[PDB]
């Protein structure tokens, strides 16, 4: 097995569109394209009324480009989520991900940030979108929440590694950093 | 009284009796199921009590369809 | 994706307006549909990170190596089905517009292709009935698609009543676990695999035994599959017995833990008597299809012994004739629509009447396609002699891969009297090549212009004119290729199932 | 006196008995209200209304559908049965009510002991549904599904256009 | 059949007044008060005028939709049953499950969700 | 790792305690074979059931009746119906043997 | 063309007064049921312009404070 | 060589009631919808939780 | 929550008829090892009245019961029993003070709330004096902790939700004292 | 009458969020949501199908008159 570097075991919505390599964009659009392709292609291979060539109608065209939009889009999302999960070569997001995440401790702000959910609602919606990804191609499910269940340890980019003196972030420690779980519970043990 | 088979007696001599017969019967899984959840305070039980109460009612509806359709076939002559 | 697109599909096809055509179109985007999902599921699943065992949505599905192959498997093989829905089966409107006349047909093969893939996954015994229930609906749907058809709502309201029984069976046996335990998920249920009755589970595969046709209750599956349209019974015949089978090996993975040689022997029992019955019952059959609905009860039986004695060996041997079988069933069925152009016409004794649902209903409407058609016929019988066995087709490897995994685990009788099935199956197996070719010279110069393919016009006398549609042709081509020609990658293809994990690991 | 006994009595020879499809449709009527009443005085009240708020509208579609297709058969037709063999067969069936064979488990009485921990005191049906929204909401949107395909399937068979 | 039938007309009388005006809820605050002043709250008589006083104001709300029944009967002409089939599913289940959805959006977008109390 | 045994208020139930107990014990990684977690699994059994501990009230019954003492001389006192759940049985000091109001609370 | 049905991609207003006005059991449940998620779309504007969320409820049980017992503490002793 | 490696992936080394696969990463209820504390019977603490059987992957 | 259990009286007798129930008595006392102490005699109207004034006064020995009760780890109604004993007089305290101190004002307010479904936000009037009485006597201040000091519902001056029947009692005592106290 | 089914166990399946709309949270507001789009395109499947109409047996259809003439 070629593993990488895990970045975060279940990414949001947001951080996967916009992770997305030209590449994932230049798929998007095949399969867009791909989908009234394959009804010419199945037209020349046989066609559908009698035995000459006949374009289909406009508006199968029209269906078949939102049926080729949206598979071209899970495509996309299933490739920059296994850079995401280190199932695939991910040396870019990295470099990427710990320039948003050191920027954001540097302003003690959570890496995550700041979720309308309460503590059970942001470890139920992680449970739930957890390698929900392995099944995109069944029926869709995603992470649109800014829950702390990432499989990370915040600790590993308190290291600088090659590349990164420059950025020049001063890191507090993570008892200052808003809406982390291990600056919540001043007070009561139970309520954050 | 079980092992003879005196169930097969209750049934009636229609399709439709055999209906009911499968509702009662999956009306029975139900109740044992509100019963252990009731006893044991768990509210997963009683969740999933009603996620079969919902989805005994889909099949009832499907199977009356077909019976439905089934007595229309019968009735196709339609001259009227 | 697949989700996705059906609502797509279900309110377009409510739209536009409804002619043969745009069904035929719509379904043509059906196999976009299938083969985007097929393409999204390899992009993400592969074997070697899977093989751990994943869970997912709060633990309610599980899906490891094993599992994915099959959804794989279920993916190409709803690509192959939707070919001939999608494409010219035999080319003459009389025959072929059935396929086209229903808009719902695709939409519900979506529907029940989502409860297929989903089923080997359930992680939890609240979604294991859910889900047994998403994949049985679709099936009664499809089943009475055709509703202006006698036989095919007939049909449907036996499929309904038998399936609800062993749903209330499947249902039962979840409930009674429950209240053993208190718990609804699969892994937390394992962790006391030790104390709850384990006969508990026996009725959840009774209900999953009548499901897939096992004696003593293959009654119902012999008098559906007969009943219904040819290109109905090919879907319902091979499609539940893909999913429910790989539920069933991972239900005896779990049951195993504990060696329960009690649960062993009424498996065991259930196995042997179905051997009986698919060997004997076909003997005295005149209905091709009721002679294949025997045929698939056989097979299932020897399948079921390789998921009985679940090993190493069993998961070789079940991933390679669960594949295999699939083909060999798909090709058939291929041919036997195509066929039907073949048939004689009138222009009489025992009234016999052949209906558009079912062109090809006698095993004797085989006659002479040595003659018609030699590349079909030969193409026929290679599938024939494979499930048969004869070696070195696809189906024999099968048979031995499953008697390496039975006679591995001590079953002997078993074993002994499969090898004696095989060869009273064989009786009715030869049958059908008697049909197909034995009075070759005897009927080789005589004038046949009474065929349906007859019927059909020509073009301008100076074109040549293909008598069978291009896509059906090359998948049967192809088929009976794979099936002939395993040989050249047998080793190859047996190496890859060596990598096919359930919790092995170690 | 647990007077369920004699509902569940009366009901079993009328079962026996019954000939026609009227009296089926009165057989299931005749069973859900002795489940409701004795889940609402014992385990659940909440369970006994649901009962009642769905199964009455799936009893008065079946009892319209036997409307249209009653079709004489069983009126002037004749049963034999006895009444001696009837009683006879009730009463070997009576005899053995356990369906448990735990004699400790039924026999012996158990209690359970109230805490005031939980100050946060709402109805079952709200943590049902709290649960029901949240964690196991998969199968809520697959039983949407599962719904969504019956009302296509009801107009695919029914519907001759 | 026909005491059962009343009866069912004022159950859902009633149910009008409780679902949309208040149930037993005084009309006036103010004058409620005052007529309840009168009485000492010490005295089994208070709770005597104030049980006519709440099912008073529950009687009169019943009334007037008691009298909407009857009004209805002498003011409009029938209805064919089949008609009432496409009326009530293509016209007034659209508009009540927009409703079911339109609720919760106003309380949870202005940060109103209920709870009981 | 999905909820299970949630009482009616939403919070762990009298038995989720032993089941979570198990599930640690199951899953932790200092073990080498399931053997110790044998107890942890009885234990949350007889929290649902009490199949032993009723077996146990069958025995000390049983060998009562066979030494011939009182079942009312042994036991624990108890009241049958609610109504009569009077002040006299309460032990108040002005007590009575009137019935109680359980009509309206 | 006086009373033809416009095209929806071509004539999107149009489209739109066409069904307002022959079906307005259509056209208004579903203007009704848009303002649902769209008020839900509007509510980061009211967090920052009208007043902010409530502080959740303690729905959590008791509030144990966040430290070890008070070994000194004394009083209403046996 | 062919010999020897299909004696080695053919094996199937023996299950029972002490060794088998169970698939739960975590421990449940360190947080439930409402009164997480309640009877004070939840003895875990996930503040100081032990290492977890980590699932063995044969192709790493 | 009406749901019938194994733990409480249920809904009617009925419920004991379909469970068998049997309402259970036990002669035996806690055993003489164990320290005796009194129980709290108040019922649910006066200790529902005196729920802020027990949380202000035994505070620190309210949490150290509990948090007693989180590190007994499940061995909890036995570890915890000498400060339970603690809880229980610091809560009688409080009573007695009551009783001594606000007497009137006291029964006042708690004689509202079996007036009033003992729902808090019927009775402001005759809390007002009870929190003024308490405080003077005893320096005790009713506090809503996690919301601002401004923000607390019993001291809202034109609260939404009224009750629709007006104590007489507290009418007339809250009369009095703006008369005589607020001049 | 059988859709009706369908749509009755849909407003059923809403009991458990009325009595649970502040715990749930948005989480629970937008699996409502969801779930009540899943079922409004059964809506619209049905309104496009016409499938809750009257299905009568006669058909009023006006012939035309035609001439054959020579
Ligand atoms: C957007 C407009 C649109 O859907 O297309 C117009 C489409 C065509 O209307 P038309 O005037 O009859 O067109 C004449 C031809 O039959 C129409 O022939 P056609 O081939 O041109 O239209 C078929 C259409 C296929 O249309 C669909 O597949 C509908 C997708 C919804 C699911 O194919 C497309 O054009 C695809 C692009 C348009 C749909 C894009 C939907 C994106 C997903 C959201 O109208 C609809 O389909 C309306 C369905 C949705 C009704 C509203 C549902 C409300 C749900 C939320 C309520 C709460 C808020
Ligand atoms: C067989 C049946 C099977 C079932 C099939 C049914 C399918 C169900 C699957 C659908 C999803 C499942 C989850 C449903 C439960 C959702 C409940 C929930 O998450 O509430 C918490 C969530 C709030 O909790 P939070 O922790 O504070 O997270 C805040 C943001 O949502 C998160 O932070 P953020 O970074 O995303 O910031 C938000 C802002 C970010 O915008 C910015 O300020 C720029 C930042 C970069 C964004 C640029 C890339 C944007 C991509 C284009 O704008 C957004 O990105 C909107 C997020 C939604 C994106 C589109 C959703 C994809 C649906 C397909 O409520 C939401 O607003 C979720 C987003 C809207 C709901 C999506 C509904 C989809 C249908
Ligand atoms: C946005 C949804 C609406 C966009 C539709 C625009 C469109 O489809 O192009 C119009 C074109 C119709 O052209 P045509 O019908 O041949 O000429 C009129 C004949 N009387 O239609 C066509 O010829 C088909 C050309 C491709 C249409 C692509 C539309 C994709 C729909 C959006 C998918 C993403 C969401
Ligand atoms: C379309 C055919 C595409 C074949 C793709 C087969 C496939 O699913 O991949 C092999 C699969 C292992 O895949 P995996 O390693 O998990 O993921 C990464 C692999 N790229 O291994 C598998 O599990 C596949 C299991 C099913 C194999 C079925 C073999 C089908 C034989 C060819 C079909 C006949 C083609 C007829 C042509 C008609 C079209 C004109
Ligand atoms: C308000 C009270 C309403 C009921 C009062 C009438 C009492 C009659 C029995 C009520 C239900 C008891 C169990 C019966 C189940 C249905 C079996 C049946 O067929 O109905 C019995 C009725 C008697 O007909 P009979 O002449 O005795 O037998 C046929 C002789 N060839 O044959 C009939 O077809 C007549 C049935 C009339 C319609 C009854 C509809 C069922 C109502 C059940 C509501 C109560 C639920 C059951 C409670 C008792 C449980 C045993
Ligand atoms: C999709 C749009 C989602 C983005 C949006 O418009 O609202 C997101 C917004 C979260 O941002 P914020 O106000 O800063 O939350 C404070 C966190 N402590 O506030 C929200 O989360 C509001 C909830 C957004 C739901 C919009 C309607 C969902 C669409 C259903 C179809
Ligand atoms: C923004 C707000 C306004 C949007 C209006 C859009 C109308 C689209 C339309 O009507 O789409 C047009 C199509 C097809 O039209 P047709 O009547 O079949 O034939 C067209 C006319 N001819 C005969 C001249 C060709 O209708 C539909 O698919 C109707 C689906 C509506 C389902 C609504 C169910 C109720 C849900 C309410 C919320 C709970």
């Amino acid at each position: 097995m070629e593993t990488y570097e895990l970045i975060d075991s279940d990414p949001k919505f947001s951080r996967v569109v916009r992770y997305f390599r030209p590449s994932d964009y230049l798929t998007w659009a095949l399969g867009t394209i791909g989908a009234p392709g394959l009804m010419v292609l199945f037209e020349k291979i046989e066609p559908a009324k009698g035995n000459t060539f006949k374009m289909p109608p406009p508006s199968i065209m029209r269906i078949a480009t939102t049926i080729g939009f949206f598979g071209g889009f899970y495509y996309a999302y299933t490739s920059s989520t296994k850079r995401f999960w280190g199932y695939s070569e991910n040396a870019k997001e990295v470099a990427k991900d710990r320039y948003e995440v050191k920027k954001a401790l540097s302003e003690k702000k959570s890496p995550y940030g700041s979720s309308l959910l309460n503590p059970y609602q942001q470890d139920m919606s992680a449970r739930n979108s957890t390698n929900s990804q392995l099944l995109l191609a069944i029926f869709p499910w995603f992470n649109v929440a800014n829950h702390q269940s990432h499989g990370i340890d915040l600790r590993k980019y308190y290291e600088v590694r090659d590349g990164e003196e420059n950025w020049n972030f001063t890191l507090p420690p993570l008892d200052q950093v808003k809406d982390l779980d291990v600056a919540q519970y001043k007070e009561y043990s139970n309520y954050p | 009284m079980d092992l003879i088979l005196l169930m097969l007696v209750a049934v009636g001599l229609n399709i439709i009796d055999i209906y009911i017969m499968i509702e009662i019967l999956i009306m029975g899984c139900t109740v044992n199921t509100i019963y252990s959840a009731s006893l044991d305070n768990d509210m997963i039980g009683l969740i999933y009590s009603l996620i079969q109460i919902i989805i005994a009612g889909v099949e009832s509806a499907i199977g009356l369809s077909i019976l439905v359709n089934y007595n229309r076939i019968r009735n196709s002559e339609e001259i009227e | 994706m697949l989700f996705t697109s059906l609502l797509l599909i279900i309110v377009y096809g409510s739209l536009v307006n409804k002619s043969h055509l745009l069904t035929k179109l719509i379904n043509r985007l059906g196999l976009i549909i299938i083969i985007y999902t097929l393409l999204i599921h390899l992009n993400i699943n592969t074997l070697e990170n899977l093989s751990i065992g994943i869970n997912m949505f709060n633990n309610l599905l599980l899906i490891n190596s094993f599992n994915n192959t099959i959804i794989e498997l279920i993916l190409i093989i709803c690509i192959l089905y939707v070919l001939l829905i999608s494409f010219n089966i035999t080319g003459l409107s009389i025959i072929d517009n059935l396929n086209y006349s229903k808009r719902t047909f695709i939409v519900i093969v979506l529907f029940n292709i989502i409860g297929l893939t989903l089923l080997p996954l359930v992680n939890d015994i609240m979604i294991l009935f859910i889900i047994i229930e998403l994949q049985s609906y679709s099936l009664y749907l499809l089943t009475a698609i055709f509703n202006e058809s006698h036989n095919s709502t007939k049909s449907a309201l036996y499929y309904f009543i038998v399936g609800s029984i062993a749903s209330f069976i499947i249902l039962d046996a979840t409930v009674s676990i429950y209240d053993d335990l208190g718990l609804t998920n699969i892994q937390y249920i394992l962790m006391y695999i030790d104390k709850l009755e384990i006969f508990d589970l026996l009725c959840l595969l009774f209900g999953l035994f009548i499901k897939i046709g096992l004696a003593p209750f293959y009654s119902y599956s012999i008098t559906i599959y007969s009943l219904s349209p040819t290109i109905i019974t090919n879907y319902i015949s091979l499609m539940p017995k893909l999913s429910i089978l790989t539920l069933i090996y991972i239900i005896m993975h779990y049951i195993n833990i504990v060696n329960n040689t009690d649960l062993n022997y009424v498996i065991s029992f259930l196995i042997l008597i179905s051997m009986f019955i698919g060997s004997f019952g076909g003997l005295n059959v005149i209905r091709i299809k009721t002679l294949l609905a025997y045929s698939s009860l056989l097979n299932v039986s020897y399948m079921l012994l390789a998921i009985l004695s679940n090993s190493n060996e069993s998961i070789i041997a079940y991933i390679y004739y669960i594949i295999q079988y699939s083909l060999t069933h798909i090709n058939i069925f291929s041919i036997i629509l195509v066929i039907s152009i073949y048939l004689p016409i009138m222009n009489n004794m025992l009234n016999v009447m052949i209906t558009k649902y079912s062109p090809i209903e006698y095993i004797n409407q085989l006659k002479n396609l040595f003659i018609n058609n030699i590349f079909i016929a030969i193409a026929l019988c290679i599938s024939i002699f494979s499930l048969i066995g004869i070696p070195p087709l696809t189906g024999f490897y099968g048979k031995y891969l499953v008697l390496i995994s039975g006679l591995n685990n001590g079953y002997v009788l078993l074993s002994i009297v499969l090898i004696i099935a095989s060869s009273i199956s064989t009786v009715y197996y030869a049958t059908i090549l008697k049909v197909l070719s034995f009075d070759t010279l005897s009927f080789k110069d005589i004038i046949s212009n009474n065929l349906i393919i007859n019927t059909s016009p020509e073009n301008n006398n100076n074109e040549i004119k293909p008598e069978i549609s291009n896509v059906i042709s090359y998948v049967i081509s192809s088929l009976t290729l794979i099936i002939l020609l395993i040989i050249i990658q047998y080793e190859n293809i047996v190496k890859g199932a060596y990598l096919v994990l359930l919790y092995n690991w170690v | 006196m647990n007077l369920e006994i004699l509902d569940l009595s009366i009901l079993g020879f009328y079962s026996l008995i019954s000939s026609n499809s009227f009296e089926s449709i009165a057989i299931l009527v005749a069973t859900i209200m002795p489940v409701i009443t004795e889940l609402w005085y014992n385990y659940s009240q909440l369970f006994a209304l649901l009962y009642t708020l769905i199964y009455v509208g799936a009893v008065v579609i079946l009892f319209v559908f036997i409307l249209s297709v009653i079709n004489e058969k069983e009126e002037y037709e004749y049963e034999y049965s006895g009444l001696f063999i009837l009683i006879l067969v009730l009463l070997l069936d009576d005899l053995d009510d356990n369906e448990s064979n735990d004699n400790d488990y039924n026999n012996v009485y158990i209690t359970d002991y109230a805490d005031w921990f939980n100050n946060y005191n709402e109805s079952d049906l709200s943590v049902i549904g709290n649960l029901l929204f949240t964690e196991y909401a998969l199968l809520l949107l697959i039983i949407s599904f599962i719904l969504l395909m019956s009302i296509i399937g009801l107009i695919l068979i029914v519907k001759k256009d | 059949f026909f005491l059962s039938e009343y009866c069912s007309m004022v159950l859902m009388s009633t149910l009008t007044a409780i679902f949309f005006f208040g149930g037993y809820l005084p009309f006036s605050n103010t004058i409620h008060h005052l007529i309840l002043n009168l009485f000492d709250q010490h005295s089994i008589y208070y709770f005597i005028i104030e049980g006519i006083l709440l099912s008073g104001y529950l009687a009169i709300k019943a009334n007037f939709f008691m009298f909407s029944f009857v009004w209805i009967r002498a003011a409009a002409p029938r209805l064919r049953y089949d008609l009432l089939i496409l009326f009530c599913w293509y016209v007034l289940l659209p508009i009540v499950f927009a409703i079911v959805v339109f609720a919760p959006g106003i309380l949870y977008c202005f940060d109103a969700l209920p709870v009981i109390i | 790792a999905p909820l299970q045994q949630v009482g009616r208020h939403g919070g762990p139930n009298k038995c989720f305690g032993e089941f979570q107990r198990v599930v640690e014990c199951m899953t932790n990684a200092k073990h080498d074979s399931y053997e110790p977690c044998n107890n942890l699994k009885n234990d949350y059994l007889e929290c649902r059931k009490h199949k032993v501990e009723r077996y146990k009230a069958f025995l000390m019954q049983k060998h009562a009746e066979e030494l011939g003492k009182d079942p009312e001389e042994i036991g624990a006192p108890f009241v049958r119906k609610r109504r009569f759940l009077t002040s006299k049985t309460l032990g108040l000091v002005d007590g009575d043997d009137y019935e109680i109001g359980v009509e309206k609370i | 063309a006086i009373g033809d049905y416009p095209v929806y991609y071509k004539q999107p207003i149009r489209w739109l007064s066409y069904h307002a006005h022959t079906r307005p059991h259509v056209f208004y449940a579903i203007a009704v049921a848009a303002l649902g998620p769209v008020f839900m779309m509007a509510t980061p504007l009211r967090r920052k312009f009208l007043y902010d969320d409530h502080e959740p409820l303690p729905a959590n049980g008791y509030p144990l404070p966040n430290r070890s017992r008070d070994k000194t503490l004394t009083g209403y002793d046996d | 060589s062919t010999a020897d490696l299909y004696g080695l992936i053919s094996f199937t080394p023996k299950r029972d009631i002490h060794h088998y696969v169970i698939r739960v990463d975590e421990v449940p209820g360190k947080h439930f919808p409402t009164n997480t504390t309640g009877n004070f019977g939840n003895t875990v603490d996930f503040e100081n939780l032990e290492p977890r059987r980590k699932p063995i992957n044969p192709y790493l | 929550s009406s749901t019938h259990t194994n733990d409480s009286l249920n809904s009617s007798n009925y419920v004991d008829k379909l469970k068998d129930t049997h309402f259970v008595f036990e002669n035996d006392k806690l055993p003489s090892e164990i320290p005796d102490v009194e129980e709290v005699g108040a019922t649910t109207a006066p200790l529902l009245s005196a729920a802020y004034f027990i949380g202000a006064k035994c505070q620190d020995y309210n949490d150290d019961f509990m948090l007693c009760q989180k590190e007994a780890k499940g061995n909890g109604p036995i570890d915890c029993l000498k400060e339970g004993r603690r809880v229980t007089r610091c809560a009688s305290g409080v009573l007695k003070d009551l009783n001594t101190h606000c007497s009137d004002e006291f029964r006042l307010h708690w004689q509202c709330l079996s007036f009033s479904n003992l729902e808090y936000k019927n009775c402001r009037k005759a809390e007002s004096l009870l929190n003024k009485c308490v405080f003077e006597k005893m320096n005790l201040v009713k506090k809503i902790p996690g919301i601002p000091e401004d923000r607390q519902i019993h001291l809202k001056q034109n609260p939404v939700l009224k009750p629709v029947a007006l104590h007489q009692d507290s009418e007339v005592a809250f009369k009095k004292a703006q008369n005589e106290n607020s001049i | 009458a059988l859709l009706f089914l369908p749509f009755d166990l849909e407003v059923s399946s809403m009991l458990p969020y009325i009595v649970s709309i502040y715990s749930v949270g948005i989480y629970g507001l937008i699996i409502f949501i969801l779930f009540l789009l899943i079922l409004i395109v059964g809506f619209i499947y049905e309104f496009n199908t016409k499938s809750l109409s009257i299905t009568t047996i006669l058909h009023k259809k006006n012939k035309a008159l035609v001439k054959n003439l020579y």
